[PDB]
């Protein structure tokens, strides 16, 4: 079990992720909650990517799990491309009400 | 590509390509309406995940849309939104098909 569903169910997870993922997805289904860190995730690149802006990409990006988040990093040149993190606890409007009584 | 009152499906989650284009009959089927409509009824346990054929000769499909938000609402609201989400999809639709597609943008509507 590479997954931990402690935070996010891994279907809603991997939702949150192709959504980020503008361009289609090439092998969606065989994502489980025991690879998703291990297969690179190659993409048909219709329009531009998502996150660095380019045509297409040379290499598949892949997924990490930290921190209580998931960090998509491309292989083979790193600076190539932006990396992203999708988080997993918190209603985005908490955050920005505590980081606004965080200022008093 | 008129009509074709065939329709391809799957049985479950996970059906590799090499199944799909050789028409497994353990992960994949075809059903004709009737006969769709009859194993649905004497199979209310079935699993069946609509698909197509080949997308080169039949990429021609209906519109469908799918909403699956984790909040439950009244049907004041359930109405209000449907008829105003089908007024803004009807509208990107039409605006879409007008800009590249050249279709007329109130036919689609
Ligand atoms: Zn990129």
């Amino acid at each position: 079990k590479l997954w931990e569903p402690g935070f996010i169910s891994f279907e809603d997870a991997i939702k949150r992720v192709s959504k980020i993922f503008i361009n289609s997805i090439i092998n969606f289904n065989d994502l489980d909650e025991n690879n998703f860190t291990t297969v690179p995730l190659v993409i048909d690149y219709v329009t531009p990517c998502a996150l660095c802006k380019k045509r297409s990409h040379k290499h598949p990006h892949q997924l990490s799990l930290e921190n209580g988040a998931i960090r998509i990093y491309k292989t083979g040149n790193p600076h190539s491309c932006k990396v992203k993190i999708v988080p997993l606890d918190g209603n985005k409007l908490f955050n920005i009400a505590q980081r606004i009584l965080d200022t008093n | 590509i008129r009509g074709n009152d065939v329709i391809f499906v799957l049985k479950t989650i996970g059906v590799p390509s090499a199944c799909r284009q050789n028409e497994d009959p353990r992960f994949v089927e075809a059903f004709k309406c009737d006969e769709l409509e009859r194993y649905i009824d004497n199979n209310p346990e079935c699993t069946l995940f609509e698909s197509l054929r080949d997308e080169e000769a039949y990429s021609i499909v209906r519109i469908f849309m799918d909403v699956d938000l984790d909040a439950c609402l009244d049907e004041i609201d359930y109405l209000t939104a449907i008829q105003d989400f089908i007024i803004e999809v009807s509208n990107c639709v039409a605006r879409f098909a007008f800009t590249e597609c050249g279709a007329i943008h109130e036919n689609v509507i």
